[PDB]
């Protein structure tokens, strides 16, 4: 076969009409790798075409110069493996389709639906079939189609690779049950089909297709097995790809009886009714030659006739909605760039869908819309809306001046210069956000570099700004975009070591903070600050084809950090302790090993000096594994301790001989090399590999590099020093002797353990620091460890081994983007924002959650403010924290009194452990003074404590903030 | 600003405030608490045109009127549900409306393996969330209930 890659770069496209729509489309598809991409145009720039195309420029407009044509040069740039060429053929009922069919899919936008009709006709009729897509951005509204012929075949539908299983045995049978590997299982359909290679006994089965159906899970049947000879061993299924055909009607039969994808169910009539009015559009502009006027009560009347008569032309009646068709005329002329970014990039994609089959497609139509940008106006003035002459004539067309002045003095914070960042910058500077000099500053932060890229590479970036900062390569770009537009650059990572640098005032004088982060600790890192401050927040993902958007607005939503996460998929345990197949096994056991080393047991010991009720604790929590615990705290505490940095490397080169020598071997005892399972195949087959123990070597780089990192790390949680001298490392591991290794074949003590531990007063002052882990930061050698970790684990178990660079990458599970979901979300983004500019209701906004690959785009309202209440007392948002102030000689007692009186609470004990009413003298922590109680150790204005109301147990509260000084 | 009058065959005429803007629904809320009590009950009428709830007045070209009348009319329990999957595996699930919210996470959490407490679902484009009903939300035979993973990149 040909891969979908290769059927891309044999493809060539056809593109007419180069508004800003049809270039979003063209941007896309370029970066995208499709091999030609044909641009035509007939009209020639105007000032108006500023604000809707981000390439053009005011030298363009002067020169009247063909709109395809003077973006040709920029779109080129974009992707240099791609031949775009530029066209300016007239088209006409006279002109001649016969050069469409060199094409293999045509996307036509800014075009009569007369003349598109007829060429839906001719693309539908060669063979094989031309694909057609329409799309057409007017006002607020947008319209798109599929139609890739009557008949379509998707040879890829879930776009994965195809599945691999491991077969335990098959009964001879006919339903012969055939049941995977215990440790693998298959997840399959009933409908699936698979092909049977390397099996031992049933020598048939090699060369054959047969269809499975699961009516027991874990199991299957495949055929008749009896007239087959009997099943050994062995046995690996490959999933066999079907493909999907789905049909599709001319654009002529869909108009009379369309089928539209529903993107919001709450209003499941709408797209019906928006398919009445644009069709209406489309009328009026064919019996009158224009679009309908702004504010005009005739053009609007005379819109709702002709959507009145559609209606009844229509297969399913429907009612028309007026408010749509009101909205309609009025937006009619306007162009909305941010809808044009979404509708642009689903367009993408369905073209590559049509050349390669790779996802499922479209079935036919597909309307969004900004309706809720507009709803919250009321019924505003006329005059606002009309053309001044600038660049933002077009939003203006569509929102209004009042809203265009809001977006031009905002202060956006941008926390990310990734794929979504970098649209979101051409998207700003479009709207025209922060153009006015007196107010208006984005600012923008990305602490990372570019990277050659060459695949899934970036609109913005270019190969000469390779190893450049990435935000101050965007600004730098989106300034050529909107030179009016204000940003300030910076290359400071959002997160606490920063905190001084984004101080509270910053997050206050900010308007709105919008994301484009990769991992979800900056995520929550970010909510929680907008949160203190009291500012909205606007935050997107994209993975592959599926992308999200949620909104979060002051008192109206809940955050982030609400809204909970479900566990990744574990990878079964067992084959992660003892089979690795891939450098993802060793990588993930890696950061497995490193919590359960320098985590983990500095926190149980910690926790075993501070609670007296620890003892018991353990012993209650899982019976036959309290053993497990209490042994690995008095190791740590006594056997293990180090006094010196030196034990810190013994103990280094001790653990690594026990990793990667004594147990592999051990392991090998028990399952020997040559060693065989029931029907007499070899247990080290196929998923299981068969390792081979490492000796030690000073030498050797990566033994080193396990020793170097282990020790200073051990050397942390003890609180010792580190040296980071290797040659110092080297010659004295040359000194140490290690144990010898013997394998082995194979509550008294548990009460000797009691004993044996010291208890807690005995050791005064001590204390283990517990390390948690950072990717980020190199000098920790937090990742130095897991590197170092992996790739010796891989070379024991003989897998190939892993990078710096790719382990972190396997690490983040990150997806490289895709231009067409990122400029998606990237677009819905902006249009949310634009509400928040706003202050509009809790109704309009709208989240969404999207996946290209099926298609399925879903819009739901924001999740509402959930109040919490104790008994007895008042309901507190996330959204709300209690102030108190106080004077410089002040009680703990005077504190919890004040409480009680301003908001009808009291609190039974205080977080910061400062007072507990079963803690020991809880009458002199009641007598303490606030300023001996605690110690900011900056004397500062202010502390942030947490709070807490007991009825049963204590019940959390909003955070309280006490000054020391009335002032 | 509006006031908006009701007329029942076997109820007292309603009057009350509204705004065009608002929704059908709003209006049956609206009727709710001045008499009868919750919306099941109602299926409002102007002359021969059928209204449906979440069309708004200004959707029906209702204009330049100070006040407007509509003619009320009074007219399956349990329902059937196709829950879609993260990654197209649609599943059928048995609902009424007088269905705990709680009840119908517990039965995707049979279907799907995925904890209520942390289950994600869109119905109707409302967020489906704790301590409600499904009859709070609104639902008909045929609707669909989204199941959504987060997705973090970029």
């Amino acid at each position: 076969g040909d891969t979908a890659m290769q059927k891309m770069a044999k493809s060539h496209v056809f593109l007419s009409g180069m508004g800003g729509l049809g270039l979003e489309i063209a941007k896309n598809l370029v970066l995208a790798g499709i091999k030609a991409v044909t641009i035509h145009d007939t009209e020639k720039c105007q000032a108006w075409d500023l604000g809707t195309n981000f390439f053009l420029s005011e030298d363009d407009v002067v020169n009247k110069r063909n709109r395809a044509e003077a973006v040709l040069k920029h779109i080129a740039e974009l992707n240099p493996y791609v031949h775009v060429t530029s066209s300016s053929v007239p088209f006409n009922e006279t002109t001649d389709l016969s050069f469409l069919d060199k094409y293999q899919c045509v996307v036509l936008t800014e075009m009569k639906l007369p003349l598109q009709k007829k060429i839906n006709d001719f693309c539908r009729s060669q063979c094989p079939p031309i694909k057609f897509i329409s799309a057409d951005v007017h006002g607020i509204w947008s319209r798109l189609f599929c139609d890739f012929g009557d008949e379509f075949e998707v040879l890829d539908t879930t776009g994965e690779e195809p599945k691999e299983i491991f077969i335990s045995n098959i009964t001879q049978a006919n339903p012969g049950i055939v049941t995977c590997l215990e440790n693998h299982p298959h997840k399959l359909e009933t409908g699936q089909f698979l092909t049977f290679r390397e099996i031992n006994g049933m020598t048939g089965l090699n060369g054959s297709i047969q269809q499975i159906t699961v009516i027991s899970p874990f199991s299957f049947s495949i055929g008749d097995t009896t007239e087959l000879e009997p099943y050994l061993h062995g046995g690996i299924a490959v999933q066999v790809k079907t493909p999907k055909t789905v049909f599709f009607e001319s654009l002529e039969r869909q108009l009379k009886h369309p089928k539209c994808l529903i993107v919001d169910f709450s209003n499941p009539e709408a797209p019906l009714e928006i398919h009445t009015a644009m069709l209406a559009l489309d009328q009026f502009q064919e019996k009158y030659s224009r679009k309908p006027n702004v504010g005009c009560q005739q053009d609007s009347e005379e819109l709702l006739k002709l959507a009145t008569s559609i209606s009844e032309t229509l297969e399913e009646k429907p009612d028309v909605n007026a408010d749509i068709v009101h909205w309609l005329s009025w937006t009619a002329q306007g162009f909305l760039s941010p809808l044009a970014a979404a509708v642009g990039g689903v367009a993408s994609q369905e073209v590559l869908k049509a050349v390669t089959g790779k996802f499922s497609p479209l079935c036919q139509w597909l309307y969004l819309e900004a309706a809720d940008i507009v709803e919250s106006l009321g019924k505003p003035e006329c005059e606002e809306f009309l053309p001044r002459g600038d660049r933002y004539d077009a939003l203006r067309a569509c929102i209004g001046d009042t809203l265009c002045q809001k977006l031009q003095n905002l202060n956006i914070f941008l926390v990310g210069c990734g794929a979504i960042g970098c649209e979101m910058l051409k998207n700003f500077a479009l709207l025209g956000v922060g153009t006015s000099k007196e107010k208006g500053m984005i600012t923008v932060t990305d602490p990372d570099l570019i990277e050659k890229s060459n695949l899934n590479r970036q609109f913005l970036f270019r190969p000469h700004h390779i190893q450049k900062p990435k935000s101050y390569t965007a600004a730098d770009a989106t300034l050529k975009i909107n030179s009016q537009i204000k940003i300030d650059a910076h290359l400071n990572k959002v997160c606490p070591t920063t905190e001084t640098i984004y101080n509270d005032e910053f997050y206050t004088k900010q308007d709105v903070i919008i994301t484009a982060l990769d991992n979800v600790e900056a995520r929550r890192y970010v909510d929680s600050r907008c949160l203190a401050n009291l500012r909205p927040l606007l935050d997107s993902g994209t993975m592959g084809t599926k992308g999200h958007t949620e909104v979060i607005v002051p008192h109206l939503t809940e955050s982030y950090n609400s809204h909970r996460d479900p566990p990744e998929e574990e990878i079964p345990i067992a084959t992660l302790k003892n089979f690795p197949n891939a450098i993802e096994h060793t990588l993930q056991w890696a950061r497995d090993e490193f919590e359960g080393l320098f985590k983990q047991p500095a926190e149980n010991v910690n926790q075993y000096l501070t609670d007296p009720k620890f003892v018991e604790r353990t012993l209650r929590l899982a019976g036959t594994q309290p053993l497990e615990v209490l042994e690995a705290v008095q190791r740590s505490l006594v056997l293990q301790r180090p006094q010196t940095w030196a034990d810190c490397v013994t103990w280094a080169c001790h653990h690594w001989h026990t990793q990667y020598s004594n147990n592999i071997r051990q392991l090998l005892h028990n399952f020997p090399p040559d060693q065989l399972t029931s029907s007499g195949a070899p247990f080290w087959s196929g998923p299981k590999r068969c390792p081979h123990p490492l000796t030690f070597d000073v030498n050797n780089p990566l033994h080193l590099d396990y020793v170097m990192a282990a020790a200073n790390l051990f050397a942390q949680t003890y609180g010792l020093t580190g040296s980071q001298d290797r040659a110092a490392v080297a010659t004295f591991l040359q000194s140490v002797q290690v144990p010898e290794f013997t394998p082995k074949s194979g509550d008294s003590r548990l009460e000797e353990l009691k004993a044996t531990l010291p208890s807690p007063d005995k050791l005064p002052g001590f204390k283990m620091y517990p390390i948690d882990f950072e990717k980020d930061d190199d000098s920790n050698f937090h990742m130095d460890f897991i590197v170092a970790a992996s790739n010796l684990r891989a070379e024991n178990y003989d897998i190939p081994s892993a990078d710096r660079h790719k382990s972190k990458l396997i690490a983040g599970k990150i997806i490289p983007a895709i231009a067409t979901t990122t400029a998606t979300v990237s677009g819905l983004v902006a249009l949310e924002m634009i509400k928040v500019t706003g202050g509009y209701p809790f109704e309009a906004y709208k989240n969404c959650f999207l996946n290209l690959a099926i298609p399925i785009v879903v819009f739901t309202e924001t999740t509402e403010v959930r109040k919490t209440k104790i008994r007895n007392g008042i309901s507190f948002t996330i959204w709300d924290r209690w102030t108190v102030h106080g004077k410089e000689d002040f009680t703990l007692l005077d504190f919890i009194n004040a409480v009680k009186e301003k908001y009808g609470i009291e609190p039974t004990m205080v977080v910061q452990m400062l007072y507990v009413p079963v803690m020991p003298g809880h009458a002199k922590r009641l007598k303490l003074t606030m300023h001996k109680l605690v110690k900011p150790t900056t004397e500062k204005k202010y502390v942030d404590l947490t709070v807490s109301f007991a009825p049963d147990e204590d019940l959390p509260g909003p955070p309280v903030r006490y000054y020391f000084s009335h002032d | 600003t509006l006031t908006v009058h009701v007329r029942s065959e076997e109820w007292d005429l309603m009057t009350f405030d509204a705004n065009p803007y608002d929704s059908v629904k709003k209006i049956k809320e609206h009727v709710r608490s001045k008499t009868k009590v919750p919306v099941q009950d109602q299926v409002l009428l102007l002359g021969s045109k059928i209204l449906k709830p979440r069309r708004s007045l200004s959707s029906y070209g209702i204009d330049k009127e100070k006040t407007i009348h509509l003619t009320l009319k009074v007219v399956e329990l349990p329902l059937f549900l196709v829950e879609s999957g993260d990654e197209a595996k649609r599943h059928l699930l048995q609902v009424r409306r007088s269905s705990s919210v709680a009840q119908v996470k517990a039965m995707i959490e049979t279907k799907t393996g995925i904890i209520p407490e942390t289950q994600i679902v869109t119905l109707n484009g409302k967020r489906l969330e704790d301590g409600k009903m499904m009859a709070d939300y609104g639902i008909r035979k045929g609707n669909l209930l989204f199941l959504a993973s987060y997705s973090i990149g970029g």
